[PDB]
């Protein structure tokens, strides 16, 4: 097995006193910038929890007893995210980027403004080559659905994501799980390699089996929230020869599980040792760009989704259009032409909602980004995504909004077209934000995708066409003023079909004389040509603020749903 | 009392299983460990008859005198899957009562349960017998215990030869062992037991009559643990203490590919280790024993597994009683079936208020929208119903039918059959409340019609969604699509939004193919037969004509057609499901 080491830097280590949590019982630690400690506890002893407790992030029900100390200080959720690197079982790497990229792009956010570019570039490689991601270098990462990349490698990459501050501590949750024993060795030995540097390494392996066992430096074996005992690889074999060991394996015993003045001196001494233990020890803008670059890159190198969305919109436009086809014998019936103008607005929601809820919700990444500290929300991500979609969203709109217009023969030339389009734009865009807000604040794809479809089914009724508007409770009467679906319709209607423009409404033989009067007769002259843009861009505001809040104050956490 | 289960030179196709051969007697246990490359699972599945594919199955299996024939496997084996999904809102004794009552025709629905008791008490679960089975999260049947029940269902068949896939996997220190035990006990009760075990402990190595290794569908060692601990050292490479004998042996047994170097080298090793006891005395011996059983006729001299599980006509009747039982003992669910439809009508009622009819200001236009929404929601409620409830039943039909209990459609029929009551109440709840509050021509009869006109769509949604849920297997897609369907539908297929008669060529054709049309053109006529609005238009017919002129007269029929769809959909369903048993292996 080939080569030794290209990274390492120093310093911190780790320290404990009598813990307890609903599941834990009186721990005490040796953890020293160079040892690797494998926690080899039973199946769910607060074991996969343990590391998360040590970070501060506790599932179980908050700690009962204890004290936690790092290198030479207390513990703190604000502290840990500056010292310690955590590697989960969960991977959250963007499908369509190369290893080199997925590193560089985090490097640019975690390495300080002061660093040179050559520094970032060389640091990336200085990681890649210590983890021997030799020929993964410029190959895409996410096996998720390109299925063009190894797992054994993938893990090492999501580890690498964390080694870009060459952190003195390193905590890995069950890293082997999934890999083949063949490779497990070759990973855990790389973890040991890392460890030989001035890295402190923490592992948790519930079914480690013998072979991986042999590779442990330090071991901690616990059954259901008590430590059976701490010790090195070899020593354990012997130490439980206070109660006599067997033929099979090292985890068998896991299954089997001041006073005298003499001691008083030892009590003192450990204290004395103990002092010695510590004694030896003793920018947004920039972020923002990065985010949109990475976010936009992947999303653009995703073709499959991208073709669909185009199709997904395209076809609606096609049909809507044909269905109200404005040329040929049949003539658009002002009765009907309103309908279209409403529909073109309050149809696409029922796709787009699900379209963008789907994405935001299939992002948990951001949680781990929040907690790990990659991104703010001050000038940072709230802007990250809202702009990130935009270019897609423009095509998405244009593909959906132009053809309909022509098919259904709306007012000629140009000016109207663009006022039309431009509104559809702000309507749909308002709607995207609405979704984002809905999604970020609620807590489940299904849930957000309810709140949304209720909030939408509630706006279409308010919309002019399907219910005539004027005649209403105050409760809609007020709401209608807030309904982007309605404003779309009045807008389009005002721009298209009335205004100082003139029409020929007609049945059977007719081709009659009429004008703006029509809209005055319809309750819709109420607000003017150009007000409406402002109303919807304002509406946007409301949702935008709901998104900025829901993000800034409220977590998004993982859901299994879609 | 010695039972005979052997295999000679068995193989499979793209040729994943190669000239394997193995001997077992009743009361023994078989432990198959398969490299991540495996092959193991594939075989175990194969033998239970799960499929018979493009490619082939070489060899033959010798079971207690005679050879097995491909057409009898499922008869003379029993199968326990990698998981054990069970209907989350019943009791153990009920799920078992239904599996049993379905599997066999004998004494009575009272005595059946008594048989059940022997199984529950033989498996030591009598003590939870009559509790909420639960999902692990909902109800608290033990995540260990549930596994147990799954086994129970196979024992109602009274097999003496049992096949268990990965059955330790997905458990804990305590529980795993507890389950393993029970396997072995079954072996104590004069049975044959076969296992495919992924990651077990070092403790359990020593609990197995016969342990045997597969690599890339190629057979290697088979025998007593002691026998392995010897004969593998006959091949060389003794496994030290502090190595996990059970696990270590496998590491050597499988080639793998961290490089071309590690790769080629190892494959040679596993080849040599294979040939080593491909030749060896023991591998002769084991073979001879499978040659022994034909050669001898001895006391057991028999195979065995169940008799008559008949009347298909009768069979699903049970499935219904089960399903209705499920769906009823689930407060969560029921409430919605009945109620949401109403929610629709309230939610509208709240915006629309009552039908202003005095003026024309808010007269036809408020109603058009109303009917529209009903016709384009009452199928939505259908799928909302289906997509949410059905998958469990669908997938349970899947895992169940494979063991051989009821053909895939049986179930889909059943679901489809029970909804009737619920949906039909829903429609009434909805209608009774809303129709009058909105007060759109209220003579009871014409209410009566309006309540039949909106029952159909609310089923059509259900059964369409159903059909699709047999073809498409990822519900949340089905629930997007069916929406798009059942919305698009209304746009083209009720006059309302584009005066159907007036619309351009092709759509016109489409419309005639949608239930929507043949529903709307009811509701419009039913609710306008004749009325008088204050003021464009004036009368009730003058609108009827504008949108759907041939409706007035055709009404009588329209119903005929509107209800026409719902037999079709379900009939089609049957076919989709009848088909679908081939689709997923």
């Amino acid at each position: 097995l080939q080569d030794r080491l290209f990274s390492s830097e120093s310093d911190n280590s780790l320290y404990f006193t009598y813990s307890g949590q609903p599941g834990i019982q009186n721990l005490s630690f040796k953890v020293r910038s160079g040892q690797m400690l494998a926690i080899i506890g039973s199946s769910g002893c607060g074991r996969a929890s343990l590391l998360d407790v040590i970070t501060g992030r506790g599932h179980g029900g908050k700690i009962k007893s204890g004290q936690i100390w790092i290198n030479g200080q207390p513990s703190s959720p604000q502290l840990v995210r500056k010292c310690v690197a955590h590697v989960r079982q969960h991977n959250q790497l963007l499908p369509n980027l190369t290893v080199r990229e997925t590193l560089a792009f985090i490097a640019q956010m975690r390495l300080p403004r002061t660093f040179s570019q050559a520094q970032r570039d060389k640091r990336v490689e200085d990681v890649i080559a210590e983890l021997r991601l030799r020929q993964c270098a410029d190959t895409r990462v996410g096996n998720m659905y390109v299925r063009g990349l190894s797992g054994g490698e993938r893990r090492r990459v999501s580890i690498g994501v964390q080694l870009l501050w060459n952190p003195g501590i390193l905590i890995l949750d069950e890293p082997t799980s999934g890999l083949d024993s063949f490779t497990a060795h070759n990973l855990v030995k790389t973890l040991s390699r890392l460890a030989k540097g001035n890295r402190l390494v923490l592992i948790s392996l519930h079914q480690p089996r013998s072979d991986i066992f042999r590779l442990f430096d330090l071991v901690l074996l616990m059954t259901s929230g008590t430590p059976i005992y701490l010790g090195a690889a070899q020593h354990m074999v012997q130490y439980f020869t206070a109660i006599g060991y067997p033929c099979p394996r090292y985890s068998n015993p896991a299954d089997f599980y001041a006073q005298s003045l003499a001691a008083l001196f030892l009590e003192k001494v450990r204290d004395l040792d103990d002092f010695l233990w510590k004694a030896e020890t003793k920018g947004a803008v920039q972020q923002f760009t990065t985010l949109i670059r990475r976010q936009i890159s992947n999303d653009f190198r995703d073709l499959p989704t991208l073709l669909i969305h185009g199709a997904e919109a395209c076809l609606m436009s096609m049909t809507i259009g044909f269905l109200y086809f404005g040329h040929g014998s049949i003539q658009l019936s002002f009765m009907d032409t309103a309908a279209l103008l409403f529909m073109i607005g309050a149809l696409i929601p029922f796709n787009v909602i699900l379209d963008v809820i789907s994405k935001c919700y299939s992002e948990r990444a951001m949680l781990y980004y929040e907690l790990e500290d990659g991104l703010y929300t001050t000038g940072p991500y709230f802007f990250a995504k809202i702009l990130g979609e935009l270019p897609e969203h423009c095509a998405y709109i244009i593909i959906y909004g132009m053809p309909t217009y022509w098919l259904a023969n709306l007012r000629p030339g140009l000016q109207p077209f663009l006022l039309h389009f431009l509104l559809v734009w702000l309507v749909v865009f308002c709607c995207r934000i609405m979704a984002l807000a809905a999604a970020a604040l609620l807590p489940t794809f299904h849930m957000a995708s309810f709140f949304s479809n209720a909030l939408y089914n509630s706006f279409y009724l308010a919309g002019g066409f399907m219910i005539n508007l004027s005649s209403l409770w105050t409760v809609p009467a007020w709401i209608s003023k807030v309904s982007f679906l309605r404003w779309c319709f009045e807008g389009l209607m005002k721009i298209q079909f009335s205004r100082r423009t003139y029409k020929m409404p007609l049945g059977n033989l007719t081709i009659a004389v009429s004008g703006d009067k029509i809209l005055s007769v319809m309750e819709l002259d109420s607000y003017p040509l150009y007000a409406i843009y402002l109303i919807v861009i304002g509406l946007s505001g409301g949702f935008m603020v709901l998104y900025y809040v829901s993000l800034r104050f409220i977590k998004q956490k993982p859901s299994q749903d879609w | 009392e010695p039972h005979s289960l052997g295999i000679l030179h068995a193989s499979y196709s793209r040729q994943i299983l190669k000239d394997v051969s193995l001997y077992v007697e009743s009361g023994q246990i078989m432990c198959i460990l398969g490299s991540s490359g495996s092959g193991k699972t594939t075989l175990l599945d194969a033998m239970s008859g799960r499929l018979g594919r493009a490619g082939t199955f070489l060899g033959e299996v010798y079971v207690n005198g005679r050879a097995l024939r491909r057409e009898q496997f499922q008869d003379c084996f029993s199968y326990v899957l990698q998981s054990d999904t069970l209907l989350s809102s019943l009791t153990v004794r009920e799920t078992l009562h239904y599996t049993a009552l379905l599997a066999i025709r004998r004494g009575n629905p009272g005595s059946f349960q008594k048989k059940v008791e022997a199984v529950m008490a033989e498996l030591s679960l009598s003590h939870v017998a009559d509790r909420l089975i639960g999902n692990y999260s909902l109800g608290g049947i033990s995540t260990g215990e549930r596994r147990r029940v799954s086994i129970a269902a196979q024992l109602l068949q009274d097999p003496k030869v049992m096949l268990f896939d990965e059955p330790t996997t997905g458990l804990d220190c305590m529980t795993a062992n507890q389950i393993v035990v029970l396997l072995v006990e079954l072996a104590r009760r004069n049975r044959i037991v076969v296992l495919t075990i992924h990651q077990p402990r070092s403790e359990l190595f020593q609990l197995f009559d016969k342990i045997a290794i597969l690599s890339f569908g190629e057979l290697i060692f088979c025998g007593t643990p002691a026998e392995m601990l010897d004969f593998f050292n006959d091949c060389g490479y003794p496994c030290p203490e502090h190595s996990n004998p059970f696990d270590f042996y496998m590491d050597l047994t499988s080639v793998d590919t961290q490089s071309k170097e590690r790769e080629i080298e190892t494959s040679k090793r596993v080849q040599m280790i294979e040939s080593a006891y491909k030749k060896s005395a023991i591998c002769h011996k084991t073979l001879k024993n499978i040659e022994r059983m034909k050669h001898l006729k001895t006391l057991p001299m028999v195979p065995f597994k169940t008799k008559d599980s008949p009347g298909v006509f009768s069979k699903l009747g049970v499935l219904l009683r089960r399903v209705t039982r499920n769906l009823v003992r689930n407060k969560l669910a029921v409430i919605t079936r009945l109620l949401q439809n109403l929610i629709m009508g309230l939610f509208l009622l709240f915006f629309v208020l009552r039908v202003r009819s005095n003026v024309l200001k808010g007269a036809i236009q408020d109603r058009v929208g109303l009917l529209y929404q009903f016709v384009g929601a009452t199928p939505y409620t259908g799928m909302l119903n289906a997509v949410n409830l059905f998958p469990v039943l669908r997938a349970v039909s899947d895992q169940e039918s494979q063991d051989g209990l009821y053909q895939k459609w049986q179930m889909m029929l059943a679901y489809a059959l029970h909804v009737l009551p619920f949906s039909v109440v829903a429609t009434m709840i909805f209608s009774s409340v809303c129709y009058w509050t909105l007060g759109l021509h209220p003579e009871v009869a014409r209410f009566g019609y309006f309540s039949a006109a909106l029952l159909a769509p609310h089923l059509i949604g259900e059964f369409l969604t159903l059909v699709l849920l047999g073809i498409v297997q990822n519900p949340n897609i089905v629930n997007s699509v069916v929406a798009l369907l059942s919305i698009a539908g209304v746009l083209v297929g009720s006059g309302f939004l584009r005066n159907i008669q007036e619309m351009p060529i092709p759509f016109k054709i489409i419309s005639y193919f949608t239930f929507q049309k043949y529903c709307s053109e009811i509701l419009v006529v039913n609710e306008f037969y004749g009325l008088n609005f204050t003021c464009a238009f004036t009368q009730g017919i003058q609108f009827i004509e504008k949108t759907c002129p041939g409706a007035t007269s055709r009404f009588t029929m329209n119903f005929l057609i509107l209800y026409s769809f719902i037999p079709a959909l379900v009939i089609l369903g049957i076919v989709v499901f009848k088909i679908r048993d081939h689709l997923i292996s």
